[PDB]
């Protein structure tokens, strides 16, 4: 079931033409000619500053002067208020619970 | 009107008068002028429409679909001037001259009041198209694609000439204001229904309505690129704007009136997105396409709801850009190796990765993928026929899975995979046709940041 | 910014910091960062530029249309009175959404507001909304994208006269 | 337990009871399929080795099959005619007497 | 198409290869093997061929019910996991025809060598179709299989696509 | 209020930043990978802030920044929910999303477009927070839509590749059918409700939302891949490894799962659709951690794992606890993503060999990675006191001891022991044993790109799961009180599937050849679903396509030819006068 001797001859003669190919896809040394932890800090501090500070800036102006003085458009869950808290707005104390019975 | 009527006829003496090597550049710069100043067109009012004159108006309606018209030129000037490169001058400037034409006729057609008029200008689309089509073709079944569209056409464009004309002996006008308000109810009778179907069966034939729909895929394989962009885009809408303003008349019949015409609408949904699953012609399988999101275009229009008149004019506009997008990218791989067989040309994105990006994006719209202004119309469509029977969302939502199947389908098909080895002749995509891609879907995308000016008098 | 009666909210009751821990509380020392590196400057900018708005002051106004006659008062097909109730009537049914649109704000904002608590304090709210709607959908439901005057005006005769049979009937 | 092909599954090879039958009029007939092959793959090789051809290589079996290609109607309109129209007669009828739910419903 | 010797070698692999799906472990697999190879040594030298045929069937028969429903797969053969994994990193060399010429550029030495080759294989294209009209029958090929070069100087007829084909890790 | 808003905005703006610098204004492709990373460790850490407001006080609000589009009384907002599930969601996300890129800039080093890649896994990211965020409909339903595409164009990112093509095709089918669901749950809301805003639809509290639910468990199944829109999860292994363990963990799958979430003022008044989604969990849960025990492919096992877990994410909201199953999804997100980190790790040192059978002896060979297999594997199977166990067994608790589908409950249990058992089996063939991979020796994790990665998700695998459950505010009553048997019953079931599966597992080592039974196909084929419905449901689709002008235009013709075929003869012209004249007189009276 081996090969027959044409069909060894046409391998090998493809075999070395298959290897002068690849041989050339090879770069030369001067391919491709091209057209004419302080680092750490820096390189993330100017990152920081980019990426956070200038958007949260602009994020800030916006949600400020523009957003909150429209009617409903931030709307917060308010506050849980316990028994014995102090509201800042009024000054008004909530009375604390009745007492437990023991457990 | 006339500031978009005149220049659009100076067109023709701007193209015949033009140096030799310059009609393409003139005839582009100046109809990309002329599509500017059309957004002039937007001071919309709440209440009231437009109304320029005793001949002309425009709602917000008839306006999105004037700026199309006015886009869409200068795209098919840019798309066309490649392979009429070889064609003597005279013939040139000829075939220019039609488009010019079609342009004129168009935005006429979209600002007339009087119903007799729209339909004089509706009808005078057909001889510049079916002479591009016949004249500027390349197979030898063009002829036969001529035919099939002049006749469907006619078959039912005369009944509506009868109709307009009786109307008018009744009524007194046909002027769509005094319509607005002279309107009176259409009762129930043989002469009704025959009243009804006349005023209709000529925009259904346009849509086209599942069952009437087999000469647009034919159209479409003959015509040459311009031919179809102008015809997926606008030319199909014609129908969809005839019976958005015709419909007024028509109640209360409509209420069961429409049935058959929905049930062949909801169900050719269906067959005509699954034909698009097996269909081998690149440019038969967009055509198919458009009758499938047409079809929705029809139910949203049958069932007169403010959500799906909505729905139906982003749905328009939508489709045009994107289906004109698509035959743009079929054309361009057409260019290359001369087949619509799809499957010819597999594993392009290997070869040209840009046009590959076009090819997405264009795929995603054709899903409606949210938010584009597709899904935005497709949507409203949905809400509204499920309001009008709940059962409809199953019909609806068998087709959102078929499109995705069928976009994605020609996607995979044509970009990914291995490429064929034989086709070598692949070349660069050029700036032209990027550039002509970019200028479907850029402003398309762009609609999604305010759809507003796309969802009609309802909004 | 706006009014408060047509927005309105009630008073807002904060509680007071009441630390039981001796561990610096970080969101207070995040806190007075925020207010010297955001606020500040953002308040800088913005007073600057308030400071050119105030050399050029300069109006606009609400537009104020005049009451025409309705449609119940124009002749059977007499266009020029009829388009003036029409265009009337389209500008109050834009209104009218957009008062819902309102009501639904005030429902929503309070849902919110009232987190746990909205079921049993956000009743007021919804029986407004409740009513509004029904007002809204009596006037204006069911009448097609052809809608008119002519056909709002069909519609409360239609609903008038099943009023009037119900209380002959009784 | 044979195996039962399917429209689905096709029998395997190994298991095909003419795979192993094979007499001098199937050999012959195999070969006059290579020969077939054969002839077609050296046209097809010959222009594909060309190195003066740029473009497509146009196949006619591939325009033989597009042109084959190119070359349950009412039915399910009367059943789907049939849903639709008896849904919206329930609906229609129930909104008349009120016993329809409506209540927050202003967009249509 | 296959004879009798190639379909008796195609199961033996194919059966051990199951095995081995199933036996998982070297020292497990390695036992079994041999016990396999056993059972085809036993029938080694029936020269009754209809009895061979029947010794096959039966024992494809036999795979058929004892095969793997999950055997292993090279992960690069056809349904192995990375079957056609970088078919989108193979890029055809004509491609390069159509390079900017500042691309050209960046690769002075590499593309010098490609004109060569182009240069080799236009002035070998006429003999190897000569050589190939001189050598076919006049029906055509009856088989698939080509020549090798038979003077000094000739190439293998038909050999730039195999030759010039993209690696297998192209990029 | 401005510091909690603004920087949670921040976080997402600060995402989709390196998406910006594509269009060139200050781009550095030598390293966009690390640019990429960078953006999400950043965003972690402003995520972290308002996560911890929330925990302090319980802060919580809503943003409706952007007035878009109104369509007369429905207004739409771009409107984003800054709630529990967000501020505990977001920050997992990133911080697992952090790893899994770093994770990628070594597994995914050769790709010549690796910078497309990093940019896909950031829209991947970004679309999910959109998603996870969204406080109406619309909204929620581009996040929706846009995880679904990004996961059809990571899994088919080998494009070459049919098999790639197919999956990724079937991942977008699926998907659509559950979008059935979604589409007409936002049908029923607006008909019936007037809205798409989640704080309306809590306020109206319709009763009758059999409807809206059920679109809504509908679009959950495709989503979170339940039985019978299943199979593509385990078909989405065609996808570079990386987005396996982004596409399983903190993104698309757990979607289905929190839009579920997202409902429960809904679902917890709606017994019905409790039955439902309890059932569909439990059948899925079985059946995929069945289909998991006789897999030889290391992806494949574990994505059957995350089908399992999460049909009993389905099985917690069944019992009507929500919080629960969102707490799963957070401790899952940690050993999960990790268990396909230290897959990927195994498969880069074996050359791309994915079949377990060919592994084995990697226990000292791979130090780390054996070390962050064998944490995720006990910590998903539960191990007291790992991440895993802080939701499982309290889910299982809960299970136990609820008013719940007795066959359900069963279903669940046996799962769990199950999942033991596939555990048991990627320990086992991977790690002990004798080499049975090649014999050239490619062998090294000592890169730390790749060490620090699977460090920080092995820290979480410890830890999240106790510190998440001592910050987050109690939200329901836990049941505590039950007999030994049921307060055990994880612990026990997961110990008995180590043991059997240690039995199975050495039974392979025995001298002795084993026939296939029908229970051992039905698992390795995977119930068959995939065989038959892939085959027959294309088939009868792609064939019902197969099974006038023409007569009109034959009629015609037809009648000129009887106009014309004329002898031309004077004498047969007249004649026709004649009788003209006679039939005008005698029939129609023309001459009265
Ligand atoms: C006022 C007038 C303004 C005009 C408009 C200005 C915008 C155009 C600016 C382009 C400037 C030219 C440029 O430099 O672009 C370079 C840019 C990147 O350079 P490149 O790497 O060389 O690209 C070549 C490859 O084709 C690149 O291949 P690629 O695949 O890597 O990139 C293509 C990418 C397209 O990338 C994108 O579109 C960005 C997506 C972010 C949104 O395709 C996708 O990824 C599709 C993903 C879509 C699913 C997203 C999920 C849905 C989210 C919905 C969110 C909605 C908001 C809420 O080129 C392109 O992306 C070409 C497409 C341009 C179309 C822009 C459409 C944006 C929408
Ligand atoms: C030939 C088919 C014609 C249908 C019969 C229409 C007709 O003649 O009705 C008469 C009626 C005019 O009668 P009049 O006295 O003015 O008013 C009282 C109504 N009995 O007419 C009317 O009231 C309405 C007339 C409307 C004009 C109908 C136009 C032709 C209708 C047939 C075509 C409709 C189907 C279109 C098919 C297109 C095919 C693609
Ligand atoms: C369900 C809804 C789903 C929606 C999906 C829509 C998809 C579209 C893609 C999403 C786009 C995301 C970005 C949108 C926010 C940015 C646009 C913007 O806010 O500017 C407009 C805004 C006007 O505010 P508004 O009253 O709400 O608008 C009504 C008209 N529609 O302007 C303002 O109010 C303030 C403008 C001044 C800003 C000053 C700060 C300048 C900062 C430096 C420049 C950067
Ligand atoms: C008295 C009532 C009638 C009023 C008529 C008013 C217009 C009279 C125009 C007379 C001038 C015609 O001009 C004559 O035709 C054309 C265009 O003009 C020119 O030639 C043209 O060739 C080609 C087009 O084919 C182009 O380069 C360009 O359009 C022009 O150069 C001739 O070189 C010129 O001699
Ligand atoms: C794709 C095409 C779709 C086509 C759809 C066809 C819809 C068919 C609608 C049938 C109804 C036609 O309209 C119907 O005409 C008859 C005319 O005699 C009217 O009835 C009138 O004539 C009959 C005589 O038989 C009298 O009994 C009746 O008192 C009188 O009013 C009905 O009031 C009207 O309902
Ligand atoms: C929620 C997480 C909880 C994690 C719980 C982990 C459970 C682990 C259960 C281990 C049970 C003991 O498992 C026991 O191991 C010993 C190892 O000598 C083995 O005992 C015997 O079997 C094997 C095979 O014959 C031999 O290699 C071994 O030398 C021999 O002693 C058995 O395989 C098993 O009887
Ligand atoms: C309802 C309004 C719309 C209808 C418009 C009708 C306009 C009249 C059209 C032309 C009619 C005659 O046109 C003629 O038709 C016949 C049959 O199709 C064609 O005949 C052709 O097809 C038929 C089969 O279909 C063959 O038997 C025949 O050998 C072949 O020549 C002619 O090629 C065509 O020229």
């Amino acid at each position: 079931s081996g090969y027959t001797p044409e069909e060894k001859l046409r391998l090998q003669q493809l075999r070395e033409l298959r290897r002068r190919w690849l041989k050339d896809q090879e770069l030369s040394p001067r391919e491709p000619v091209l057209p004419p932890v302080i680092y750490k800090t820096y390189r993330h501090s100017i990152f920081a500053f980019t990426h956070v500070l200038i958007p949260v800036w602009i994020i800030h102006y916006y949600l400020k002067y523009h957003v909150t003085t429209k009617p409903y458009t931030i709307v917060e869950k308010k506050p849980r208020i316990f028994p014995g808290d102090t509201i800042l707005e009024t000054g008004e104390v909530i009375p604390p619970m009745k007492e437990f019975p023991d457990q | 009107m006339l500031k978009y009527i005149i220049p659009t006829i100076m067109l023709m003496p701007l193209t015949w008068l033009s140096k030799n090597n310059m009609i393409w550049v003139n005839s582009t710069a100046h109809s990309l002028l002329i599509s500017f100043t059309s957004l002039l067109l937007m001071n919309q009012f709440g209440d009231n429409s437009l109304n320029f004159s005793l001949l002309f108006f425009s709602d917000s309606l008839s306006t999105p679909l004037l700026i199309l018209t006015m886009w869409l030129l200068p795209l098919m000037l840019m798309a066309s001037q490649h392979h009429l490169s070889k064609e003597n001058l005279t013939r040139k400037k000829l075939f220019i001259t039609m488009l010019i034409s079609l342009q004129l006729f168009l935005i006429m057609t979209f600002t007339a009041m009087e119903l007799i008029l729209f339909y004089i200008l509706f009808e005078a689309t057909l001889v510049p198209t079916l002479i591009i089509i016949t004249r500027w073709g390349n197979q030898t079944e063009r002829l036969n694609a001529g035919l099939y569209f002049l006749f469907y056409t006619l078959a039912g464009s005369l009944p509506l000439l009868v109709a307009l004309i009786y109307i008018q002996n009744t009524v007194g006008s046909l002027n769509f204001l005094m319509l607005q308000y002279w309107v009176q109810p259409v009762h129930n009778s043989w002469s009704n229904v025959f009243m009804w179907l006349a005023c209709m069966m000529a925009f259904m034939v346009k849509m086209p309505l599942y069952g009437l729909h087999l000469w647009l895929p034919k159209a479409h394989v003959e015509a040459p690129i311009a031919g179809s962009m102008v015809l997926a885009a606008v030319l199909l809408k014609l129908g969809g704007y005839g019976m958005l303003r015709i419909t007024l008349i028509l109640n209360p019949m409509t209420d069961f009136m429409a049935y058959p015409f929905i049930m062949l609408s909801l169900w050719g949904m269906i067959m005509t997105s699954s034909i698009c699953l097996r269909q081998t012609d690149l440019k038969s399988l967009i055509a198919y396409s458009s009758v499938s999101h047409m079809a929705l275009v029809i139910v949203a229009i049958l069932i007169q709801t403010p959500w799906s008149y909505m729905g139906a004019t982003a749905l328009m506009i939508a489709h045009g850009l994107t289906s004109s997008m698509l035959f743009c990218l079929a054309n361009s791989n057409y260019e290359r190796i001369h087949s619509r067989t799809m499957i010819l040309a597999r594993g392009l994105q290997t070869l040209l990765p840009l046009m590959a990006t076009w090819w997405l994006l264009a795929s995603l719209t054709n899903l409606a993928l949210p938010p584009t202004i597709n899904l935005i119309g497709e949507l409203f469509v949905v809400m509204s026929t499920f309001s009008w029977s709940n059962i409809t969302i199953i019909l609806m939502g068998v087709n959102m899975v078929i499109t995705a199947l069928y976009s994605l389908y020609m996607l995979i098909m044509t970009q990914r995979g291995k490429y064929t080895y034989h086709i070598n002749n692949i070349s660069p995509s050029f700036t032209r046709e990027n550039a002509l891609m970019s200028l479907h879907i850029l402003p398309l995308l762009l609609l999604t940041l305010n759809p507003k000016i796309i969802l009609g008098p309802l909004y | 910014s706006w009014d408060k009666d047509v927005y309105p909210e009630p008073p807002r009751r904060t509680p007071a910091p009441s630390p039981q821990t001796s561990l610096p509380n970080p969101i207070t020392y995040l806190t007075k960062a925020f207010d010297l590196l955001v606020d500040r400057p953002v308040t800088l900018v913005r007073e600057f530029i308030e400071r050119q708005h105030a050399k050029n002051k300069y109006y606009y106004y609400h537009r104020e249309f005049r009451r025409v006659p309705d449609i119940t008062e124009c002749q059977e097909k007499d266009v020029l009175c009829m388009f003036e109730a029409e265009m009337q009537w389209r500008r109050d049914y834009k209104v009218d959404q957009e008062i819902v649109n309102i009501i639904q704000e005030r429902l929503k904002a309070c849902q919110q507001r009232e987190g746990e608590s909205h079921r049993q304090n956000c009743a007021k709210e919804l029986e407004q909304f409740t009513q509004v709607v029904k007002a809204y959908q009596d006037r204006y439901h069911d009448l097609g994208a052809h809608y008119s005057a002519r056909k709002c005006l069909a519609k409360q005769k239609q609903r008038m006269l099943a009023e009037r049979k119900a209380a002959k009937e009784a | 337990p044979k195996y039962e092909a399917s429209r689905l599954s096709s029998l395997p090879t190994t298991l095909d009871p003419a795979e192993y039958d094979i007499s001098s009029e199937t050999r012959k007939a195999q070969a006059e399929r290579l020969a077939i092959r054969s002839r077609l793959k050296r046209e097809y090789q010959l222009q594909y080795y060309d190195p003066s051809r740029r473009g497509v290589i146009e196949d006619p079996a591939l325009v033989r099959w597009t042109y084959a290609r190119s070359a349950f109607g009412i039915g399910p309109l009367v059943f789907w005619y049939y849903v639709f129209k008896t849904d919206r007669d329930r609906k229609e009828k129930l909104i008349q007497e009120g016993k329809l739910d409506r209540t927050f419903n202003i967009s249509y | 198409y296959l004879t009798h010797q190639q379909k008796v070698l195609r199961l033996y692999k194919r059966a051990l290869r199951h095995l081995e799906s199933w036996c998982i472990h070297r020292d497990k697999y390695r036992y079994f093997a041999c016990l396999l190879r056993a059972r085809f040594d036993e029938h080694k030298n029936e020269k009754d061929m209809v009895k061979a045929t029947q010794l096959l069937r039966e024992a494809e028969e036999e795979f058929w019910h004892g095969q793997h429903p999950q055997p292993y797969i090279f992960p690069e053969s056809p349904g192995g996991t990375s079957y056609e994994r970088y078919e989108c990193y193979k890029v055809p060399e004509w491609c390069l025809d159509d390079w900017h010429p500042s691309e050209k550029a960046m690769y002075p030495d590499y593309f010098a060598k490609r004109e060569q080759w182009k240069k080799l294989r236009r002035e070998s294209w006429e003999r190897e179709v000569k050589q190939l009209q001189e050598e076919t029958p006049v029906g055509g090929p009856r088989t698939e299989a080509l020549p090798p070069a038979r003077k000094q100087g000739d190439l293998p007829p038909l050999w730039w696509h195999i030759v010039t084909r993209p690696r297998e890790r192209p990029m | 209020m401005n510091m909690f808003s603004s920087l949670s905005l921040v976080t997402l703006l600060l995402l989709t930043m390196p998406i910006m610098m594509m269009s060139f204004n200050t781009y550095k492709p030598s390293n966009y990978p690390l640019y990429v990373k960078t953006a999400i460790s950043y965003a972690f850490i402003t995520s972290m802030i308002p996560t911890m407001m929330f925990i302090h006080s319980g802060q919580e609000l809503i943003i409706s920044n952007w007035h878009w589009l109104t369509i007369q009384t429905l207004k739409l907002s771009l409107s984003f929910k800054m709630d529990y599930f967000s501020m505990m969601f977001i920050p997992v996300a990133l911080f697992v999303t952090w790893s899994i890129m770093e994770f990628s800039m070594w597994y995914m080093y050769s790709d010549p477009n690796i910078n497309k890649f990093f940019k896909y896994l950031l829209l991947f990211l970004i679309t999910m927070l959109i998603l996870v965020t969204a406080n109406n409909l619309f909204q929620l339903f581009i996040g929706w839509e846009g995880v679904g595409i990004m996961s059809f164009l990571l899994i088919g990112w080998w494009y070459g590749r049919a098999d790639a093509n197919t999956a990724a095709l079937q991942a977008i089918l699926y998907n659509r059918i559950g979008d059935i669901g979604f589409i007409l749950a936002m049908a029923w809301f607006l008909t019936n409700l007037n809205t798409w805003d989640l704080q309306q639809i809590f306020m109206l509290n319709p009763s009758d939302s059999n409807m809206p639910l059920i679109g809504l468990a509908l679009a959950a199944t495709g989503k979170s891949a339940q039985f019978g829109l299943h199979p593509w999860l385990p078909s989405a292994m065609e996808g570079p490894t990386p987005v396996s363990a982004l596409l399983h963990s903190s993104t698309m799958v757990v979607a289905g799962i929190f839009l579920l979430i997202r409902f429960y003022p809904l679902t917890e008044n709606n017994k019905y659709i409790q039955s439902i989604t309890l059932c569909l969990g439990a059948i899925t849960t079985l059946f995929t951690a069945m289909c998991a025990l006789t897999q030889n492919d290391i992806k494949k096992i574990i994505a059957f794992s995350t089908s399992s877990q999460l049909g009993l994410m389905m099985v917690t909201i069944g019992i009507n606890q929500p919080y629960l199953a969102f707490l799963h999804i957070c401790t899952h997100a940690f050993f999960k993503a990790m268990l396909f980190m230290c897959s990927g790790s195994i498969i880069h040192s074996l050359n791309d060999e994915q079949d377990i059978r060919k592994m084995g002896g990697l226990f000292k060979a791979m130090p780390f990675t054996t070390t962050a297999l064998i944490v995720g594997s006990l910590a998903l199977t539960g191990m007291p006191f790992l991440t895993g166990f802080y939701s499982k067994d309290l889910i299982i608790e809960a299970a136990n001891t609820s008013y719940t589908n007795a066959w359900a409950l069963l279903m669940t249990l046996i799962a769990t022991s199950f999942t033991a058992i596939y555990s048991t089996r990627i320990i086992f063939f991977a790690l002990l044993g004798q080499p049975r991979f090649p014999t050239l020796v490619n062998i090294n994790e000592n890169n730390p790109l790749l060490i620090n990665s699977i460090k920080r998700l092995l820290i979480g695998s410890l830890f999240a799961g106790y510190i998440i459950s001592n910050n987050i505010p109690p939200t329901t009553i836990p049941q505590m009180t039950m007999p030994y048997y049921l307060k055990t019953t994880a612990l026990i079931v997961t110990i008995l599937g180590f043991i059997l599966a240690l039995e199975i597992s050495n039974m392979t080592k025995n001298l002795k050849y084993h026939y296939p039974s029908n229970a051992f196909k039905f698992s390795t084929l995977l119930g068959y679903f995939p065989t038959i419905m892939h085959r027959l449901a294309p088939y009868m689709n792609l064939s019902m396509s197969q099974k006038l002008p023409k007569t009109i235009s034959l009629a015609q013709m037809k009648a000129s030819t009887l106009v014309t075929n004329q002898k031309g003869l004077i004498k047969l012209y007249f004649l026709s006068f004649l009788i003209t004249i006679l039939i005008s007189m005698i029939l129609f009276n023309f001459h009265e």
